[PDB]
């Protein structure tokens, strides 16, 4: 095993969690151009 | 008249406990979650990489 | 493993013909009635069934 | 800090990674996994205790884990890779059931 | 950061970033996914330029 | 406000409001009912979005 | 200080403080109540962290 990922960062394309405040910081996702 | 009164109270007690067993048993049942079976493996449309 | 430790470590501070075992386990969350927490009272190492 | 007279096992939340610098040399990193770890009980004793500074490691009879990944570290001085092809590990649960896994030892 | 990610009908991609992977010395790599139910799935990815 | 609530034949719902429950950190919750006779009943409710 | 304590309909708690109980060495404890009529009742309480 080179590396292991058990969790993931929130993605930009997620309407449910995009306009919320979690743990004191608003939510922003990831974007690819 | 001791036996007559004693027997009556004993009959009532056993009836009450039996009905309580029923509620507990039936509530115990239909209380299992289980799982879903993941679909067949996803077909690979492409595998690639960039800098 | 390294049994010889100074205030700084060289590559020769690590021993040869010695071994430490590592294991990674992933419990599955949704099992039947399965419990949230897994407990272990005893761990054993076997070789040739002994 | 490792002594052949004091073998031990324990539960830690993480995974092991191997990185190759060259054909026969490697670099190794141990990472956190965000999992829970608790200890069931304490049995009188201690690990590598310092009487002067009150330093020591409590020993408990039961170890527990939670959701997500976790590792097991085992140290038995009697195991020799040059003469043993493979070894096996067995875990005994609190309820009495058991589980076993297989680990190759051969270089490759 | 969330522990579990889910998807639905139609196509979807997976983006993986591991700094340890070097194309000049590795012919190919492999990826493994672990499901919530505990089952697993694996795919094969060539790395060689061509 | 009354100490005991009763129902009859056909369907009925239960509305529960506890400010302490947070969907973002709790995977699921559970509810327990205590009868007048002393017996009990429990049900399971997922909270996860999906 | 009174020798007898009484309760009525609905919920109620019992608060017990014994300095001799140590969570680090005791897996669990037990409580026993003695009624005015002489009958007895007992309950079980885990102490282990979890």
């Amino acid at each position: 095993v080179v590396c292991h990922y058990d969790s993931f960062p929130m993605t930009a394309d997620d309407k449910y969690h995009i306009g919320q405040t979690i743990g004191g910081l608003t939510a922003f996702g990831l974007v690819f151009w | 008249v001791s036996p007559v009164i004693a027997t009556l109270l004993l009959i009532l007690i056993a009836v009450a406990a039996a009905v309580l067993l029923y509620t507990w048993v039936s509530g115990l049942s239909a209380n299992v979650a289980g799982t879903q079976v993941t679909g067949k493996s996803l077909t690979l449309i492409q595998a690639t990489w960039a800098r | 493993p390294a049994t010889n430790v100074g205030t700084t470590i060289s590559k020769d501070s690590f021993d040869r013909s010695k071994a430490v075992l590592i294991l990674s386990f992933q419990p599955p969350a949704q099992v039947l009635q399965g419990g949230q927490a897994i407990t272990i009272d005893a761990i054993d190492v076997l070789y040739q069934g002994r | 800090s490792f002594d052949d007279q004091y073998p031990f096992a324990t539960i830690l939340a993480g995974t092991w990674e191997v990185n190759y610098v060259s054909t026969n040399y490697v670099e190794t990193n141990f990472r956190n996994t965000s999992a829970v770890i608790k200890f069931d009980r304490f049995v009188n004793t201690h690990y590598s205790p310092d009487t002067q500074n009150n330093n020591g490691v409590p020993i408990f009879d039961v170890a527990s884990a939670s959701q997500s990944n976790f590792a097991v570290v085992i140290w038995c001085p009697n195991v020799n890779p040059n003469v043993m092809q493979s070894v096996d590990v067995k875990m005994v649960f609190s309820d009495g059931s058991t589980w076993e896994a297989s680990v190759p030892l051969s270089i490759t």
